[PDB]
RNA sequence: AGGACCGAACCGACUAAUGUCGAAAAAUUAGCGGAUGACUUGUGGCUGGGGGUGAAAGGCCAAUCAAACCGGGAGAUAGCU
RNA sequence: ACACAGGUGGUCAGGUAGAGAAUACCAAGGCGCUUGAGAGAACUCGGGUGAAGGAACUAGGCAAAAUGGUGCCGUAACUUC
RNA sequence: AAUUCCUUGUCGGGUAAGUUCCGACCUGCACGAAUGGCGUAAUGAUGGCCAGGCUGUCUCCACCCGAGACUCAGUGAAAU
RNA sequence: CGAUGUCGGCUCAUCACAUCCUGGGGCUGAAGUAGGUCCCAAGGGUAUGGCUGUUCGCCAUUUAAAGUGGUACGCGAGCUGGGUUUAGAACGUCGUGAGACAGUUCGGUCCCUAUCUGCCGUGGGCGCUGGAGAACUGAGGGGGGCUGCUCCUAGUACGAGAGGACCGGAGUGGACGCAUCACUGGUGUUCGGGUUGUCAUGCCAAUGGCACUGCCCGGUAGCUAAAUGCGGAAGAGAUAAGUGCUGAAAGCAUCUAAGCACGAAACUUGCCCCGAGAUGAGUUCUCCCUGACCCUUUAAGGGUCCUGAAGGAACGUUGAAGACGACGACGUUGAUAGGCCGGGUGUGUAAGCGCAGCGAUGCGUUGAGCUAACCGGUACUAAUGAACCGUGAGGCUUAACCU
């Protein structure tokens, strides 16, 4: 509705980097012990992403020490304050699940080098 | 008017004893 | 999403590599455990030179589940697979050494300060 | 599943009366023609809203 | 409940309901008119129209598109030839549904679907 | 304290400073102008009727012309009235706006729920079913028992059974107001409420304080 | 070579669901067993009721079997309804 | 008993893939099964998919799901070899 | 024990928990040697138990595709 | 006995109170926490598994508790068929034997399309009196009523110590219920793509049919939970057990006889929903109709002509409304549906051409092409002028004010 659309509007971000699925992003995001903030980093690569304007979201797995790690990022909150970009996958698919299943060598791409 | 032929068992075997 | 008869992994050292959660503890008829939740788990494989036998019944925390946790601002966080941490079934008191994998900030109730100074991340 | 008294007649009328059929009385006159026809309908012969349709 | 769902069923599945409408849209495309049941001439629109649509550009990509719909080819050649150009300054509503009463063999409801052309 | 009608417009999320977000229902509440004041004297009690939105000219039938005639205010859709707490009064023609929510903290949101049709009792009541295999026939959402035996010899009344769910008014109580905008007449609920984008909805403050 | 193995036709009927005023007076759908043999099948013969036949269940003998069917003794008898 | 989802012996039996008369799609040839049109509730029947868990269901892993082919390597207890 | 009433005999194995199952003892109500006793590889649409995989069996159901159910036109039953 | 299916399990319950928990109290061999016993109290709540056909019971681990009973030992025209309880077979035992055994094992057809009452939903008719369109009051009825843990009070009172309150406040959970789709997801055989076999469009390229949607990978809108909000109240009235104040009978004493106080999740209300068929049929606001002839068994009578308003219905386009009715929006003085334009979303670099390679294939044009139900617009198509129903000032008696 155009009542609705004005309303998210006003809330968007214009800092928003381009990014596609596969591609490798570190996301800073914003953390609170009690009364002191920091930020942490997550670096991962991007398995899909969620475009919905104000609800737009993407997903990031990286491989920690023993199993791997899926967060959900919600691209206009607060919480997360810079998004960069690595390395830029040459997939073709817009949702990459079947990185779950996969692991070690089986679990790296090539580079778009575009 | 005419009798039926096939005359199967209508009563259940159930016995309740 | 933790219920009973639910495979989990070990975070800890205690020994225990895999158990079997048999009861979903804080309130009658709970279905399944949270993030943090006591339960109680027997113990289906371990180190022989470990600690803790098999077959053995004791109280567990959950650290991480596949079905994940919600962050206030939607945000979530999933994992690869279920991991717990041993108790003592009197104080809670993790009996572990150390914890191996990362560990939700979730824990954090003023009481789980062992869990979280052990664990490598978060 | 099956019925204990056969029900009356009074019964079986009460429960057809509403059954009864409603005339459409709702008959509308061709602009040119003037032939009679359902509202929304073209005419017998083809005709709908004053010009033919259907040449035919 | 079927909330805010389109497409009518027809009591038929998929791929009887895609065949019907693809054979039926050839046939109305060929005669200019036809006479069928009011929920299939409804129903039509929807695959009809779009059709005229894709036909105002004439292009090899656009033919092997409409091609790909009613599998063709006397289809194809009367669009982009003749539909095209007759509805180039028309904006959608390239056909017209007159009700013209009920079938005597089950009493559906049956219609005339006809595209706004034959006024010779 | 009266409340107000509005219209409901989607659903939508507000993100604070402190990161966390909350979902807003938006409300489009726009001038409410009373038509009728009731007292005492003649109708028994007090109570005011309101009317909002705008009507086609032909379409407004004349007893509700000459009733909106009377107050001298424009026709808008339906007529709703709230009772009075005793502590106010208005007037014929008076037209209030949702900036009398600025000060309030909680409300009571009423509305049409989304009609289910004609639903089951697993749907509607919530009743386990049964097993889906071992030797189960034709048995797998029915009710089951309704009734115990002769000695009763009937079912009970009020018993839960299949039929119409939703498509009946329900109120959602004590949600908080998160936002609200006088100049462009919205009001911003935290929660969820019941019935469709579209539909009307009446705005009163919490009675539960 | 094989009362050998897997598996269609063919023969049989272990499980489930459907169907029980059914499409059908035992079937259909999905699986299932044997499938060169003590196999299966066409055509034609032989065994007749206290008898036949039976790798034996009181099984089968024209949808009927701890004694088939038809006619007769016969309007058996019924301290029973 | 029916214009009945059953039963009924023999002969001919093509193309592509396939070990194949299996199976899929087709040729010759033959058919759309003698009530239709709408709507798109509960519920029943036949199917598809499913978060986390994985027999906790149940008299019982009933039913479903799963495994499934070719070539090479490799293959235990026991044994009448 | 296809045999056991008392009985869920006693002990051990398996399970967090085993009237089932497996092993051992014999107080065998009422085993027993061709109406055969004890073993036995292979075989079994054979009985019981356990494990891995697998799953809507289940926690707890949700959605979807078809045939009925529902409405209209034609035909038109049955038990009672 | 011309037939009332008899153990368990599942689903669904409902009532009693001889109360398992929560609530209020007396006594205590009641220091406190924790108990014992009795009285009042039925508002709500009142486990999951292993073994067995089992109810029961034993065992394992939870909870505030895992209450006792009635209801054909509730419930098979609601489901199952494990036990028992037909026909096969075997064991032990009894009998010469046929066979038998509340002795034990293996196997073994659970029919019904709902007439009536009842119940859950939803309509038509008439009534409520001149008709019609709205908004309400509220008799009456129903729904909901559960609670753990942590912190503060306070480490206070108590107690030699160990231990550790009452009352009150805050926060956070479990189970249950309502609503919703913003988020996280499921589904998405109507969207995009990959791919195996085969047939076809003359052939290559490109596409379509069929093989469970052929098998798969994502996925819009809707619906939906595992997802997200909200609820259980506070307060008031009259009370139960109980505690009282004053107070005689009975100079005293005494909660009671007169009078006056407190006193529970029970009762009435407060919260939410239905509700004037509430035939006791209610109230308010607004709108519409105020022309003539005759007849008689002159009556709240009948007949004819002309007018038929408000409004309704019907028909059409339809809907986040729906089995059908009903309900909502719209019918050109128009955005109701379809299409069309733009956007969004999803899938993912179309076809064609060019270039590199012997080729499969790759790169450029190109984040292209195609996009269902979504969003904002646009009369392009379809919602026809009319007909139909509904009238013409609305009875008698009495009372009060004008006349």
């Amino acid at each position: 509705s155009n009542i609705i659309k004005q309303l998210e509007q006003e809330q968007m971000k214009q800092d928003v980097p381009s990014f596609r699925p596969g591609d490798t992003v570190e996301v800073k995001v914003w953390v609170v012990e009690g009364s002191k903030k920091r930020l942490q980093a997550f670096e991962g690569v991007v398995i899909a992403i969620r475009n919905r304007g104000l609800h737009s979201a993407f997903t990031v797995r990286k491989i920690s020490n023993g199993e791997g790690v899926e967060r959900v990022f919600q691209t206009h909150s607060p919480v997360v304050d810079s998004i960069s970009v690595k390395r830029r996958g040459a997939v073709r698919k817009a949702k990459l699940y079947y990185l779950r299943e996969r692991t070690g060598k089986a679990a790296r791409i090539k580079e778009r080098l575009n | 008017n005419n009798r039926p032929v096939y005359i199967p068992r209508p009563r259940p075997p159930h016995p309740r004893l | 999403m933790i219920q009973e008869q639910t495979m989990l992994n070990v975070a800890d050292n205690s020994g225990a590599r895999r158990v079997m959660c048999i009861k979903v503890l804080g309130g009658s008829h709970r279905r399944y455990a949270g993030v943090g939740d006591i339960i109680k788990i027997t113990i289906k494989e371990a180190i022989p030179r470990g600690k803790v036998k098999k077959g053995d019944v004791l109280k567990a925390v959950v650290v991480r589940t596949k079905k994940g946790v919600r962050r206030p601002d939607g945000s979530v966080i999933r994992f690869d697979g279920n991991a717990c941490v041993l108790l003592n079934n009197n104080s809670e008191q993790p009996i572990g050494t150390r914890i191996f994998g990362p560990v939700t900030r979730e824990l954090r109730s003023e009481k789980f300060m062992k869990i979280i100074s052990l664990a490598p991340e978060v | 599943a099956v019925q204990q008294n056969k029900p009356t007649r009074s019964k079986r009328g009460m429960r057809r009366s509403h059954d009864a059929l409603t005339a459409v009385t709702s008959l509308s006159v061709d602009k040119t023609s003037g032939e009679k026809h359902l509202r929304h309908h073209i005419t017998a012969d083809g005709y709908y809203r004053g010009r033919k349709v259907i040449a035919k | 409940m079927r909330h805010r769902k389109s497409g009518r069923q027809l009591n038929r599945n998929s791929s009887h309901r895609q065949a019907m409408f693809r054979n039926m849209a050839g046939s109305l495309v060929r005669h200019e008119i036809i006479k069928t049941t009011l929920p299939k001439a409804k129903e039509l629109r929807r695959v009809v129209e779009p059709l005229i649509t894709l036909a105002k550009t004439d292009s090899v990509a656009n033919r092997r598109l409409a091609f790909a719909r009613t599998r063709d080819n006397e289809i194809v050649a009367k669009l982009f030839n003749e539909l095209g150009p007759r509805f180039a300054s028309r904006a959608g509503g390239y056909t017209r549904i007159l009700k013209c009463g009920f079938r005597a063999g089950d009493n559906a409801p049956m219609a005339y679907i006809e595209l706004v052309d034959r006024s010779e | 304290m009266i409340g107000l009608v509005g219209k409901k417009v989607g659903m939508t999320r507000i993100f604070t400073e402190d990161g966390v977000s909350i979902p807003v229902t938006v409300i489009e509440v726009e001038a409410n102008r009373v038509t009728q004041v009731k007292d005492l004297a003649n109708d028994g009690y007090r109570a005011i009727q309101v009317t909002t939105g705008a009507k086609k000219a032909n379409r407004v039938t004349k007893p509700e012309a000459g009733h909106f005639a009377k107050a001298g205010v424009e026709a808008g859709r339906g007529l709703w009235e709230f009772r009075l707490a005793e502590g106010e009064e208005f007037t014929v023609g008076q037209s209030i706006s949702v900036e009398l929510f600025a000060d309030v903290k909680k409300v009571d949101v009423t509305g049409t729920s989304k009609g289910k049709g004609f639903a089951g009792t697993v749907k509607r009541w919530n009743f386990r079913t049964q097993d889906a295999t071992h030797g189960n026939s034709l048995s797998h959402r029915v009710p089951g028992s309704i009734g115990q035996n002769q000695t009763p010899g009937k079912v009970f009344k009020g018993k839960k059974m299949a039929g119409q769910m939703g498509n009946e008014r329900v109120t959602v109580q004590s949600l908080d107001v998160v936002r609200v905008d006088a100049e462009r007449n919205l009001l911003l609920v935290k929660g969820a409420v019941p019935g469709a984008t579209g539909s009307d909805l009446i705005v009163k403050p919490a009675v539960k304080a």
